[PDB]
RNA sequence: GAGGGCGUGAAACCGUUAAGAGGUAAACGGGUGGGGUCCGCGCAGUCCGCCCGGAGGAUUCAACCCGGCGGCGGGUCCGG
RNA sequence: CGGCUACCCACCCGACCCGUCUUGAAACACGGACCAAGGAGUCUAACACGUGCGCGAGUCGGGGGCUCGCACGAAAGCCGC
């Protein structure tokens, strides 16, 4: 139950911060669950999503055992696009699909300085 | 056929008419409901003959057969199992009816139930696959 | 309860219950709606400080000031026992039950 | 925004309330005509230790 | 409480409760109490007697606070003290008898009741009337008098 | 005035030695009236001033 | 204080259907369905009720103690019969009236489990 | 058509109590009863001061239901007060008898138990005396009640005697034209 | 049957189809009759439930006692 | 085969268009082409009376103070030297 007198219960108030937050904060609303075995090795629920990762989708119309690369995220749309998933239009142009990323598995990631900071972070944190 | 419940007479009614308002047939602006008039000049108030009938006291129906069905059950309206199961003791004067927003899921299970306890059901066999 | 030590963050996210302290009672936590008889669990200090916070008919209450408990209207009040025992039906008049309906 | 919307109760009858709520807690066929499941429960005015 | 209320019962009903003839508009005889003179004499005169005109000195800056007299009964006069010093006093002890003050009650001045029991006491006011001074002196107590 | 004894049950669900008899509130007289009136007028009292 | 409770609880209680007519009590230890001073279940010091066994298989029946209120985890003692309708027919009606518990409600007892083992036997 | 007389026959009579008190309905359950299985017309008196309202209940005083128990062959008498008692302040001494009434405030029932008396409630007094044989029905003064000396045929005219309603009673609030002579007439 | 002011889409009104009707403008109330849509009913075969007297098998009470638990009702207020 | 029905049609008899001002309305008195939505005795103070409740020669905390900073707590509870 909420015990602070700075933060909303308002209904209102939160689909407006939630629709109208910078890319800063879309960036931590866009974060995606890792796969068990993952979180076992690095000890950590959730992180933010990039450009490079491996990705599986959990629920949709395109389910199961597709790991896949994520190729772009539109954050104003709060929706990623994965390189596997697919539709034709009427023309036989392919144009990819909008997934958002709760419903998104996370694989692999991709390395580097800021990913290993921010992973030391959470395991620190976790404890 | 179904159940044929305890002895119920010849209901009479008195008029079967549901009274019609007063320059209704005028209109659309007036929907079929009675109110009753009560201009100062109005000819149904005044009661003159070859108007309509205002409602009152009189027509009232009487108390042995009030709320009788013409199968001879008084109707109630029912969700669920427990408040079907409620008319395990009276199921000879008092039919069960299956409320509108009852799925068939669930509708079909509770007429299975009533059809084990006896007990009447008026729409029995709506919504069905 | 009383002398709160903790229980309220035990008991507090338990969902639908209620933690409500002896020495501060409501009316919108013991008969929530209106309606009389919540179900309720006590503690041992609490239990006993009831009796101490409002008294007897005999005794006033000592926490509270000028307050003693209410006025009862009817001592014992089964009414069939009152009607069965015999000292009322040594004075009554008669079961008179002959219908005595329309005659044509 | 002048509505009377508060109202005052005297504080013998705001006790009077507390006490016949409480009284009325004790009866079992009372607290299950509200709506409360004591059918597998022991005794009605329940009381624990003071180690909880 | 609308829903007690008089006025949704009395819906459908073309002039509301005031009538069609009369027709309640915004203010018909005037306003307030306009006509007290003129024309709701009749209403005025036979049911507030006395309303126009001076009668009495006038008496500027009054303090409610000169005239500060309450009174006190001698039926009153024993509930004053704890009953417990009547019964010991009036329990054939010797000569003595209790002083009763009701300046420490609150009470100034008082006044001649009826029914003063015959057990004597000693009482301290500011004033007296002589009515209860002749009760005391009756019933064998003594009048005191304080500043 | 019948005040009976209640045993006190442990933390297991056990009823211990211990009993505490029951105190008079449980026998005081129940009003529906006024628990109703005065929880009425106590909802009048939880509400702001609103919308106007 | 059987009748300080029918007193509270006779409106505004639980339970209670009132649903386009007649309110039917539908308490969880009852005889018959009606809302009554009579057949009543929660409220008295003595109490009959019948129900069907879980097992699909008898009729329970479910007497109150009279030994203790205030204690409804031993307030109700129950029996399970299973017999050829007839012996339990006339083992209830031994029980209600060779015994001084509640001499009244014989025949809400014995209609309630004719109807529910003729109920139970297609 | 039938009657040339007109219609009022419908009495106004309080047929239920209109209080919604629990405890008043199962006296009014118990004593409509007792008035229709006994045929004692004390119990018709005390079922329509049950169903009577809250003013004309009105409280009795210690004073009074002493003096009206010290008139000749009422000691044995149990004096029955529908309605409340008031402890009074004025009398000092209260001898032994035996009240039944509706709500005794505290400090009337504590000195009716110092004098030693025993009290009742109508249950109790439903329990021993059914025809209510050896009772004395009190009432409490009806007309002493504030309000009643508002009333009359006017507040001024053939001297009236009936209080006018006023704010405050001092001078200049109601007290010059007609209530002396020497401004315009009087009364 | 959601096609870019695109959820749900009412009424006044209009088009078309289907039925019926036509000199006292149309419309209404009481009373019926004819037709139509549709419901139920099974269509000279629809009543059911109990008890009692007859023709079959298959079971095990019960009548009687033993054993056991729980509860009723009263008594010495025994034991407290 | 039975069926009331807000379906339609036939026939007999009764049958003037509603609202309001008015002694008088079908009026050659006024308003109304049709339809959907909005649309009118509320709230406060004060007084009087009836009613219900509590306490009772008292009664009332409505102004303050007291409790740890907890959603419901702008609540509720307590003061009486
Ligand atoms: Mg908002
Ligand atoms: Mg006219
Ligand atoms: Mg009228
Ligand atoms: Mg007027
Ligand atoms: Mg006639
Ligand atoms: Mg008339
Ligand atoms: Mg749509
Ligand atoms: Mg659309
Ligand atoms: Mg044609
Ligand atoms: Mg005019
Ligand atoms: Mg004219
Ligand atoms: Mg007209
Ligand atoms: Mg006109
Ligand atoms: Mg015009
Ligand atoms: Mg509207
Ligand atoms: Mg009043």
């Amino acid at each position: 139950m909420k015990f602070n007198p700075f933060v909303t219960s308002d209904r209102s108030k939160n689909r407006k911060r939630h629709f109208n937050a910078p890319s800063h904060i879309r960036r931590k609303i866009m974060s995606s669950p890792l796969s068990k075995e993952l979180r076992q090795k690095y000890n950590v629920r959730s992180m933010p999503i990039r450009k490079d990762d491996e990705v599986q989708v959990v629920r949709g119309h395109y389910k199961g055992q597709q790991i896949g690369k994520v190729v772009q995220v539109y954050r104003k749309k709060y929706v990623i696009y994965i390189e596997r998933v697919q539709r034709e239009k009427a023309n036989g142009t392919t144009v990819h699909v909008g997934i958002h990323p709760s419903k998104v598995v996370i694989t692999r990631l991709k390395l580097d300085k800021d990913r290993k900071k921010i992973l030391e972070r959470k395991a620190k944190s976790r404890q | 056929a179904a159940l044929r419940p305890l002895v119920k007479p010849k209901i009479v009614k008195k008029r079967t008419k549901k009274f019609i308002r007063h320059q209704s047939d005028r209109y659309v602006k007036i929907k079929r409901n009675w109110r009753k008039p009560r201009g100062i000049d109005n000819r149904v108030r005044r009661r003159f003959k070859g108007q309509i009938l205002m409602p009152n006291i009189g027509y009232g129906s009487n108390k042995k057969t009030k709320h009788m069905l013409p199968s001879g059950f008084r109707k109630f309206l029912v969700h669920n199992v427990k408040e079907l199961e409620v008319l395990l003791m009276c199921n000879k004067s008092y039919c069960a009816e299956i409320a509108h927003n009852v799925s068939s899921k669930n509708r079909k299970a509770i007429v299975e139930r009533a059809a084990q306890l006896a007990i009447r059901v008026t729409n029995p066999n709506a919504r069905l696959r | 309860y009383n002398e709160d030590n903790g229980i309220i963050k035990a008991f507090r996210n338990i969902p639908g219950i209620t933690l409500l302290n002896v020495s501060k009672l409501n009316i919108l936590k013991l008969a929530p709606g209106g309606h009389v008889g919540r179900f309720c669990i006590w503690t041992e200090s609490a239990f006993r400080k009831l009796d101490e916070l409002y008294g007897t008919w005999r005794k006033a209450a000592s926490l509270k000031s000028n307050y003693n408990l209410p006025m009862h209207k009817m001592i014992n009040t089964d009414l069939s026992r009152i009607l069965k025992s015999p000292e009322i039906q040594r004075a009554l008049r008669a079961p008179r039950k002959k219908i005595h309906r329309r005659v044509l | 925004t002048w509505r009377r919307w508060h109202r005052r109760v005297n504080t013998t009858q705001k006790r009077y309330a507390i006490c016949s709520a409480l009284a009325a807690s004790a009866l079992p066929a009372l607290v299950m005509s509200k709506g409360h499941r004591i059918e597998e429960v022991p005794e009605l005015p329940l009381v624990v230790e003071d180690k909880v | 409480p609308s829903r007690l209320r008089k006025t949704r019962k009395l819906r459908g009903h073309v002039s509301h409760g005031h009538g069609r003839i009369g027709k309640h508009r915004k203010h018909p005889g005037g306003r307030g109490n306009a006509g007290g003179l003129h024309h709701h004499r009749i209403n005025f005169d036979k049911y507030h007697p006395g309303y126009f005109g001076k009668v009495g000195m006038k008496h500027y800056h009054l303090k409610r606070n000169q005239s500060f007299c309450p009174t006190v009964n001698l039926d009153k006069l024993w509930t004053l003290v704890s009953e417990q010093t009547r019964v010991n006093a009036a329990k054939n002890k010797t000569g003595a008898a209790p002083i009763i003050d009701v300046v420490r009650s609150g009470y100034y001045k008082v006044l001649g009741k009826g029914k003063l029991p015959k057990q004597p006491v000693i009482v301290k006011a500011k004033f007296f009337s002589r009515r209860a001074e002749e009760k005391i002196k009756s019933v064998g107590g003594a009048c005191v008098l304080v500043a | 005035c019948a005040r009976p004894l209640i045993s006190v049950y442990s933390e297991k669900g056990e009823s211990s030695g211990k009993n505490v008899t029951l105190p008079a509130v449980f026998k005081a007289p129940i009003r529906p009236d006024i628990v109703n009136f005065v929880h009425t007028n106590l909802r009048k009292n939880n509400r702001q001033p609103y919308a106007v | 204080s059987a009748h300080l409770q029918w007193m509270v609880v006779r409106n505004c209680s639980s339970f209670l259907i009132k649903r386009n007519k007649q309110t039917y009590s539908t308490e969880p230890n009852n005889l018959k369905a009606r809302n009554s001073f009579r057949y009543n279940g929660l409220i008295h010091r003595k109490t009959v009720g019948v129900e069907p066994a879980a097992d699909g298989k008898g009729v329970v029946v479910v007497i109150k103690r009279r030994s203790g209120q205030r204690k409804p985890a031993t307030s109700y003692v129950r029996t399970t019969i299973n017999k050829n309708a007839r012996a339990t027919l006339s083992s209830i009606r031994h029980m209600i009236r060779k015994n001084k518990y509640r001499p009244d409600l014989r025949m809400a007892a014995i209609r309630r489990a004719s109807a529910i083992l003729r109920s139970q036997k297609p | 058509g039938v009657d040339i007389r007109h219609n009022k026959d419908r009495k106004v009579r309080r047929k239920e109590p209109k209080s919604q008190d629990i405890y008043l309905r199962l006296l009014v359950k118990l004593y409509r009863f007792l008035a229709r299985r006994t045929n004692s017309t004390f119990n018709q008196v005390v079922l329509k001061r049950l169903f009577m309202s809250r003013t004309n209940r009105p409280p009795l005083s210690l004073s009074r239901m002493i003096r009206k128990m010290k008139l000749p062959g009422r000691e044995n008498k149990t004096a029955v007060v529908v309605g409340t008692i008031t402890d009074d302040v004025r009398v000092q001494e209260v001898p032994k008898l035996k009240v039944c009434a509706l709500r005794v405030t505290s400090r009337a029932r504590s000195r009716i138990l110092r004098a030693g008396g025993k009290i009742l409630t109508f249950d109790q007094l439903a329990l021993d005396s059914p025809k209510g044989c050896g009772t004395v029905l009190l009432s409490g003064p009806r007309k002493g009640r504030e309000v009643y000396r508002h009333f009359g045929k006017a507040p001024g005219t053939p001297h009236s005697h009936t209080k006018p309603y006023v704010r405050s009673k001092g001078r200049k609030f109601e007290r010059a034209r007609g209530r002396r002579a020497s401004r315009g007439y009087k009364n």
